[PDB]
RNA sequence: GUAAGCAGAACUGGCGAUGAGGGAUGCUCCUAACGCUUGGUUAAGGUGCCAAAAUGCUCGCUCAUCAGAUACCAUAAAAGGUGUUGGUUCAUAU
RNA sequence: ACUCGGAAUUGAUUUCGUUCAAAGAAGGUAGGUUCCUUGUGGACCGUUAUAUCUUUGUUCUUUCCUUUUCCUUGUGGCUGAGGAGUGUUCCUGUUUCCGAGCUCGGUUUCUGUGAUGCUGGCUAUCGGUUCCAACCGACGUC
């Protein structure tokens, strides 16, 4: 009943692996990382890829302990996110800082892969979102965020093209439609 | 699953978007008239579309251009081509579909009947505003369609003719709905509350 | 005079089940008046159909029929597949067809 | 330019699963899409609905901004906006289309017997008022 | 892009203004100009204290925001038209 | 259902044990970016 | 070898000996290999019309007085742009 | 092939939600000032007051989603059942309830392996040989 179509199917996951015991080196140092992914499996894939860049570890030489799903605390109300990220253009790599507004962190990251692909043509494979912090209104530094802030904000509905539920739709009509609506 | 005839008003309409709806309905067996084809619209500016129509006039059979692509100047005849462009018209079935279609640039006959509107293929809906568009009546009179200002005169004549019809009808729409309010009182008080459930 | 009181839904023969390049004229293809989704279609499944047409000669009357029935829906639109006793003739295309509303529920 | 996407404006939801139910706005998320809900008894769970889907209604109840779903229900019951919309036209014919759908066969027969009996009396006055 | 933007125009004393639809008649003492603005997506509307003419657009992208001030400059020219006229002196050279 | 209400104090303590740890790293990483601008220039 | 739908090799897979569905059209690409068939389900690939299936839903970018549009594939580069949309980093709102 | 439904479980032992309590805040309500373009206005000051929200406890809620195994009623498609007989004695199922220690034995009616059941039209249709139409396909050798 809840509409599948609006959002991407991102969920946030914590991951914790630890390399692997040896007779030289027993009890290693443990790791932790928050990741965004489709699934409980595909988080672990992305964990081992990212941990390979940091430290001399692999999926064969490593061992994973826990994959905790994380969600929002309170998803009812709207909040500002300052997303840090990197991506790979056809020249080279660039770090960015985007600012997105939605009810959830999952909703923000869904909205960002749309935005990032649409502008910069950045493929899903290249993007790696580094950290997604919650931000106060008096903190966002982007101008498109600032217009929205303030109580009593109003927005008039202009040019009302309605996506008719199917079956409602007919190929011919009589009257010609009315878009200003009022 | 369909009416006997369906007369289309073609003002406000986008040329391909209209034609693609109209094509599929001719194949399903519906008989169609198109009407006021001079006022039909196209996206892009007037200069842009006339430059595209000049690429069309450049085409001809070089051996004997009597034979080759017939460059049809009239708006009615232009719309007719793009509907035929969306049909397998060499096969026998495709030909039958064109037979159903009637296109006019408004005559007698079907001023008296109602004209419908395809809402999906419509400029106020589709073209995001500011984005420049072009009327086919302008584009045709640029390229040697002589009869612009008759289709001005005849329409302007039969709009005055129609507004005379309107004010008869509008007086006797009042007159029925006055006599409705008497008749709704005098029949018993149960059945008045019955109709106000279901709207009438 | 005219036919009094019709108890059928009325329907057009679109074509056959096909690809770009292959008919499968076993399975005819059918549009119904009103009906516009898969959700609206699930009334009409099972329900029995007739192409009627007329001929130059057979058993005391000029008209023929080909009986069939509705099988299953076809795509996210209303359109719905059918099976007739004979395969349907390709003369019957853009051709009217009576969907009766028995068998009931 | 009447009608604003603002807190506590009433909305008819035209597309989507809800289809035809009424809702209140809470908060604007960004320039598309808004934090639509209903406490009750429309019974539309709160969500990030797009702006395209929802026709704005004339009536609003004034409340401040982002809002708890309980504190609608208190501020609703004083005003009764959902009742007041339902008085006016558009509101009436919304309920007509619900109750036309739900007619029995005898209930559809009832209608056309009354409506034809009206037309006997309607035609008698249309001759008499002419005279 | 940008949620709201509104510049306002001062009407001088010996003039009247009648904006029905987009189209703006300006009658003064000397003559009167009418001029249409059915290109621009914009809400023109004069005030309660009727020697001021506000004008606004919601949702203006940065190209289309630059048509708010183009309105004001054209309407201001129509005022100093119907009061004062526009003399253009041209000199011959040879 | 009674044993659900038993440990539900400790359930929220796991939610904090996550969000504290990455919010400290969030904070600690940004101060490293501040020092490299100062020390080089 | 300047290069070639050029010449000569290594490993595996094809074409040749091989149709079917897709790439509009193609011996070699993709899916997939074939006894006659009834029903069901997919693959590659697609859903405005030709054409079976979305003028479906949802979020960005683009206005072209030669827009662009799907691997093999039916060409485009150095160098420019205060056209527009974002980013990185300095300096006083620009 | 599509559906109306439920019953327990896993996570963060509640994601939420909801009743209170204190604390804090701004995208600052009542309240003061004040200002125009008189507004469903804006600046300054105010922290719940004639609106609130968030953090942190607490009041009682099992659904959102997500693990896990399993019982369900509603419509439809394709294929199949046929020369007689007797009838359940054995056999599996469902069921009457009697005893022995959820499990086994004895006993009664009912249904399967042993099910085709009812009914209509025509005695010319059905079918076949020919030619023709229509939609889709379809350009010997080295």
């Amino acid at each position: 009943k809840a509409d599948p179509t609006l959002q991407q199917k991102i969920s946030q996951y914590q991951v914790v692996g630890r390399k692997q015991p040896t007779e030289a080196e027993p009890n290693p140092s443990l790791f932790r990382m928050r990741l965004f992914a489709r699934n409980k499996v595909l988080a672990v894939s992305k964990f081992w890829y990212l941990l390979k860049k940091m430290k001399k570890v692999k999926k064969s030489t490593g061992e994973i302990l826990a994959v905790n799903e994380i969600r929002e605390k309170r998803p009812t109300f709207v909040k500002n996110f300052g997303v840090w990220l990197r991506y790979d253009s056809r020249t080279g790599t660039h770090n960015m800082y985007k600012e997105v507004r939605d009810i959830s962190q999952n909703g923000a990251v869904s909205q960002l892969y749309a935005e990032m692909a649409g502008r910069h043509r950045a493929l899903p494979s290249n993007i790696q979102i580094i950290r997604v912090a919650e931000i106060k209104a008096s903190q966002c530094r982007r101008a498109h965020m600032q217009q929205l802030f303030d109580s009593k904000l109003k927005l008039p509905a202009i040019r009302r093209i309605f996506p008719t539920p199917k079956d409602k739709k007919s190929v011919f009509c009589a009257r010609k439609p009315t878009l200003f609506l009022h | 699953t369909f009416k006997k005839v369906v007369v289309i008003d073609c003002q406000g309409h986008l040329l391909g978007r209209l034609a693609s709806v109209v094509a599929k309905e001719l194949l399903k067996g519906q008989q169609i008239i198109c009407v006021r084809c001079e006022d039909i619209n196209i996206s892009g500016s007037l200069h842009r579309n006339r430059l595209k129509y000049q690429r069309f006039l450049r085409l001809r059979m070089n051996s004997n251009p009597r034979r080759g692509p017939y460059h049809l100047r009239a708006p009615s005849r232009i719309l007719w081509r793009t509907i035929r462009g969306m049909l397998r018209h060499k096969v026998e079935r495709g030909q039958k579909a064109l037979a159903r279609l009637q296109v006019y640039e408004v005559p007698t006959m079907v001023e008296r009947k109602k004209r419908m509107v395809v809402p999906s293929a419509l400029r106020i809906v589709r073209l995001k505003p500011k984005r420049n568009f072009c009327r086919l009546g302008d584009l045709s009179s640029q390229v040697g369609w002589s009869h612009g200002d008759l289709v001005a005169r005849l329409e302007e004549k039969r709009k005055t003719r129609s507004s005379a019809y309107y004010q008869k009808k509008k007086e006797r729409t009042k007159m029925q709905t006055e006599a409705k309010q008497f008749a709704q009182t005098t029949l018993p008080k149960d059945q008045v509350a019955f109709l106000q459930q279901y709207g009438h | 005079t005219k036919q009094p009181v019709r108890l059928y839904v009325r329907g057009i023969v679109l074509g056959y089940k096909r690809s770009k390049v292959n008919q499968y004229p076993s399975c005819s293809l059918l549009q119904l008046e009103g009906v516009n989704d898969r959700k609206d279609t699930q009334f009409y499944l099972g329900k029995r159909v007739a192409y009627v047409y007329k001929a130059k000669t057979k058993q005391g009357s000029k008209y023929r029929v080909i009986w069939g029935r509705i099988r299953r829906p076809h795509g996210n639109g209303g359109i719905v597949r059918a099976k007739f006793r004979s395969n349907l003739p390709p003369s019957s295309i853009a051709g009217r067809v009576r969907v009766f509303l028995y068998p009931s529920n | 330019f009447t009608r604003y996407y603002q807190p506590g404006r009433l909305c008819v939801v035209q597309y989507g699963p809800d289809a035809g139910k009424l809702c209140f706005v809470v908060d604007i998320i960004n320039q598309t899409r808004v934090l639509v809900d209903g406490a009750g008894v429309t019974g539309v769970k709160r969500q990030s609905m797009p702006v395209r889907r929802i026709a704005l209604t004339d009536q609003y109840l004034k409340i401040p901004r982002s809002v708890r779903s309980a504190t609608l229900k208190k501020a609703l019951e004083k005003d009764d906006v959902i009742a007041k919309f339902n008085q006016s036209s558009w509101g009436k014919r919304r309920l007509a289309k619900e109750q036309r759908a739900n007619m029995s066969d005898f209930d559809r027969f009832k209608l056309m017997v009354i409506l034809k009996q009206r037309r006997k009396v309607m035609q008698q006055k249309l001759k008499s008022l002419k005279k | 892009k940008s949620v709201y933007a509104c510049e306002t125009i001062t009407i001088p004393a010996g003039v009247t203004v009648d904006v029905k639809s987009r189209v703006v008649t300006v009658k003064g003492k000397y003559g009167e100009i009418t001029r249409a603005f059915r290109h621009l997506p914009v809400d023109i509307q004069k005030t309660k204290s009727g020697n001021r003419l506000k004008v606004e657009m919601w949702y203006g992208t940065c190209t289309d925001l630059s048509c708010i001030r183009t309105l004001c400059s054209h309407i201001k020219n129509m005022f100093t038209g119907v009061m004062k006229k526009f003399q253009y002196k041209m000199r011959f050279v040879y | 259902r009674e044993e659900h209400k038993k440990h539900r104090q400790s359930a929220r303590r796991f939610a904090a044990e996550i969000r504290q740890a990455f919010s400290d790293k969030m904070a600690a990483e940004l101060e490293a970016a501040a020092r490299r601008k100062a020390e080089e220039a």
